[PDB]
């Protein structure tokens, strides 16, 4: 099993920028670690490898000093050092692994974003909570809480819809990310039936810029 | 080399079958193509393996048509689904017998995407509902068919209106949910355009 | 549907002039059976030619192995005719040192 | 990886290359048994394939292939009934096993008609898929006896791999890769004036082999050009790969769990 820790990682235009790769269950001292780049409306392509023993290979059209691969034996990890950003660098990441024994498993994925100038205002998510009306939670004995999420350029987003016990429902619906001004915005909502009409249910959402560093909770009260 | 894949966007209903012709160039003679499924989400998700000397893998829904001397390596699902509309990527990797020391690469190829659209279902009754928190207002649409709906909202003054995104329901329907900002709090009314009929929000209160 | 057949001249050994090698004419991928194979030596036939028994493929197509013993030269040319159905003209496929 | 094939052949009619009836069967690459319309007896093809078996075996399929041999006749002439063809045509079967080296079952049956696939096998769903609605007449045909393909996907299951590992004990002369390949790098030309690298390697055994080129510590991606794994005719396989020079480049050869390393000089 493979996880990428990092959603996203805005990086300011010709900087260092470290990604994050992390394994489960076989080590990384036994196995090699593959790097790969899915440019948009392109095809995925390879980057970087390092094998078991420790050597480092690449692939025809990389230059001599772009791209550092290390696995620390101590905390279980494969990093990918990306020097010198340009604006052509702006894709989804994903680091690769061999499983038992034919097919290779992939990472969850870390888009990359490039800009000019370095951020100068807050853009962390703003929670916006919405309560339905009493027709729909009477009449069709089911309510539907909406989350309202602004104020964010990363723009990589992940929403979950959970209840006390963390545990993600089916059903978590979602529309589309709004551009407005140079900011961004998304919303989702939640349909819980009669069953677990008493139950408060709890919504989480994953961005980079959170507070405190840790995950982002929203709270909603039945 | 290099993986073709012609098939840009795809649209076909639930039940039904879909083929994914993926056509590739390359100068191995044992080799092995790999079939994924990448989510929304950037969930890489592995379905089936297809070997230059094996036979046409069959994995549950899954089974690849493969054209040896035409190179064609054309993925046909047997029954389609709800979780099924996902970006569809063909790749090519060696036959190798050692250790996975840094060499086995993977040939991609440039990417199918697949919508699913809903299946033969009834006309359903469309029900309107109304949220608020200070400056926006959202209204949700649940259970109608088919996609073919004019929402609109009533505001005395309005400053931003965005655009709806529709998503499919799991009870068999659609579902959409519309909103903005606005200046009034307690003066919101919509009016919908779906089976030649009119739904408002002061029916159901 | 009709296959062409894929000849393929080589050697059982290196190249070298002096030691006694084997010369190899592998026809793959035709259909049907029926096949006439030569082997040749400076334009004439060669009268003794050893072969392999007609063997069966995956993708429905036939190939055989032609073998006989022979002292390579540096003046001396060797190739192998090959006749069958979808060669209107019977194909001769010249052997590279 | 491990295989057991069975082949069968049905030429309308003969010429100079006869019989009308071949029936071949194959472990991996080695042919093992021998059945043609000729001499109507099961010869074997193998020297450890004559040992190891009783003769009551090669009598007992000798009579069961002469029945095969009969319906083969049967099915030719009910083809040329259906279809508007008329002369001189051919019919191929092929039924077989590949029992992987971790554990894994695979069995297959395939009815030919002209070197095209005309009827494939599906043993989970118990069924015939047929190519086209001349080929749907024969699959409605053979589907009516239920017993005959159940008997079909009962063989493909627990007779088949017991078949199979049965001839792989009896053969010592496959499990072995006491034949290490002899790789050798020459400068070859074609036309004045071209520059390549040939990475010849011949006298391996088993044919699985694994060749590439790398510059300095990079594989050259979409450029390396591969030949064939051809028979030299002692047991042993030969293969090449070659690559355009320009002004370190290093050949990796990987056969019998060896990876061998060649530095150009
Ligand atoms: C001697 C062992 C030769 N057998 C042979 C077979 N054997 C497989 C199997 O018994 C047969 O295909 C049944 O008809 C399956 O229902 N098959 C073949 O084609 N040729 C042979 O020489
Ligand atoms: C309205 O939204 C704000 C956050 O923008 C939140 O603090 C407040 O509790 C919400 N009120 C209701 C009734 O949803």
């Amino acid at each position: 099993h493979l996880e990428q820790p990092q959603i996203s990682s805005t990086k300011t235009l010709s900087k260092t920028a470290r990604l994050e790769c992390v394994v489960s269950g076989i080590t990384i001292s036994a196995t090699s670690v593959y790097w790969y780049r899915e440019r948009p409306g392109e095809v995925i392509q390879f980057l970087v490898s390092i094998s078991y023993d420790g050597t480092v290979r690449k692939e025809s059209g990389i230059p001599s000093g772009k791209f550092e691969v290390d696995r620390i034996p101590e905390t279980s990890t494969s990093t990918l050092t990306i020097h010198n950003v340009e604006k052509q660098d702006i894709a989804t990441y994903y680091c690769a692994l061999w499983d038992r024994y034919y097919k290779k498993l992939f990472g969850s994925g870390t888009t990359l974003v490039v800009t000019d100038k370095q951020l100068d205002a807050d853009v962390s998510p703003k929670p916006t909570i919405f309560l339905p009306s009493i027709a729909e939670t009477k009449l069709q004995k089911a309510g539907t809480y909406l989350c309202l999420l602004e104020k964010f350029f990363p723009d990589v987003i992940k929403i979950h819809w959970q209840e006390k016990k963390s545990n993600t429902i089916l059903g978590s619906q979602e529309g589309n990310t709004m551009k407005t001004n140079d900011t961004y915005m998304k919303f989702s909502w939640l349909t819980v039936p009669e069953e677990s009409l008493d139950k408060e249910h709890r919504c989480i959402v994953r961005h980079e810029n959170n507070k405190n560093g840790v995950d982002q909770e929203i709270i909603f009260p039945p | 080399q290099k993986v073709t894949q012609a098939q840009s966007s795809v649209s076909m209903p639930v039940r039904k079958a879909v083929t994914l012709n993926c056509l590739y160039e390359t100068s191995w003679w044992s080799y092995y193509i790999f079939w994924y499924k990448q989510l929304p989400s950037k969930e890489m998700i592995f379905l089936i393996r297809q070997g230059s000397d094996e036979q046409n893998a069959k994995s549950g829904r899954y089974s690849v048509n493969f054209k040896k001397a035409a190179k064609s390596v054309a993925l046909t699902i047997s029954a389609l689904q709800l979780e099924d509309s996902a970006k569809y990527f063909c790749a090519l990797g060696v036959r190798a017998f050692l250790r996975d020391w840094g060499i086995r690469v993977l040939i991609f190829g440039k990417g199918t995407r697949v919508t699913v659209e809903p299946r033969s279902q009834p006309h359903t009754k469309p029900s309107v509902f109304v949220m608020k928190n200070g400056t926006n207002v959202a209204c949700l649409v649940k259970e109608f068919y088919p996609k073919d709906i004019r929402i609109n909202l009533v505001s005395s003054k309005k400053i931003t209106e965005f655009d709806p995104a529709i998503v499919i329901s799991p009870s068999g329907k659609y579902n959409a949910v519309k909103l903005g900002k606005y200046e009034d709090s307690n003066s919101v009314t919509c009016s919908v355009q779906h089976d030649n009929k009119t739904v408002h929000s002061t029916d159901f209160e | 549907i009709q296959r062409t057949p894929k000849i393929q001249v080589y050697s059982r050994h290196p190249a070298e002039n002096g030691k006694s090698n084997f010369l190899n004419c592998y026809v793959s991928g035709f259909h049907p059976s029926d096949i006439e194979v030569d082997l040749l030596k400076n334009g004439e036939r060669i009268e003794k030619v050893e072969h392999s028994d007609l063997s069966f493929s995956k993708d429905w197509s036939f190939y055989l192995l032609y073998y006989t013993e022979f002292t390579p030269t540096e003046k001396d040319e060797y190739a192998c005719r090959v006749n069958h159905v979808t060669l209107s003209q019977p194909k001769i496929v010249k052997w590279d040192r | 990886t491990h295989s057991l094939r069975y082949f069968r052949l049905g030429v309308s009619d003969p010429i100079h290359g006869v019989p009308e009836f071949i029936s071949v069967g194959y472990v991996d690459s080695h042919p093992i048994t021998t059945y043609d319309s000729v001499t109507r007896q099961k010869e074997p093809r193998a020297p450890w394939m004559a040992e190891n078996l009783a003769p009551d075996h090669w009598e007992r399929y000798t009579q069961l292939l002469r029945g095969w041999q009969q319906m083969f006749k049967v099915e030719l002439k009910r083809l040329q009934r259906h279809y508007n063809h008329s002369g001189s045509h051919t019919y191929q079967r092929m039924i077989g096993c590949e029992l992987l080296e971790d554990g894994s079952t695979t069995g297959f049956l395939q009815y030919a008609y002209d070197g095209q696939d005309f009827l494939i096998f599906n043993k989970d769903t118990l069924s015939w898929l047929a190519v086209d609605n001349v080929a749907h007449t024969i699959k409605q045909a053979w589907e009516a006896n239920q017993h005959e393909l159940l008997y079909q996907k009962n063989w493909l299951e627990e007779e088949c791999i017991a078949w199979l590992k049965r001839f792989l004990e009896y053969g010592k002369d496959t499990l072995q890769r006491t034949e290490p390949p002899l790789v050798r790098v020459n400068r070859k030309e074609t036309f004045p004036g071209v520059t390549a690298l040939f990475c010849k390697a011949h006298g391996f055994y088993p044919p699985e082999i694994y060749m590439t080129w790398m510059k300095n510590g990079e594989e050259i991606v979409q450029e390396i050009d591969y030949g064939d794994i051809l028979p030299s005719g002692d047991g042993t396989y030969q293969a090449w790969a070659s690559i355009e020079l320009d002004p370190l480049y290093s050949c990796h050869v990987e056969h019998s769990g060896v990876h061998m390393v060649l530095q150009v000089p």
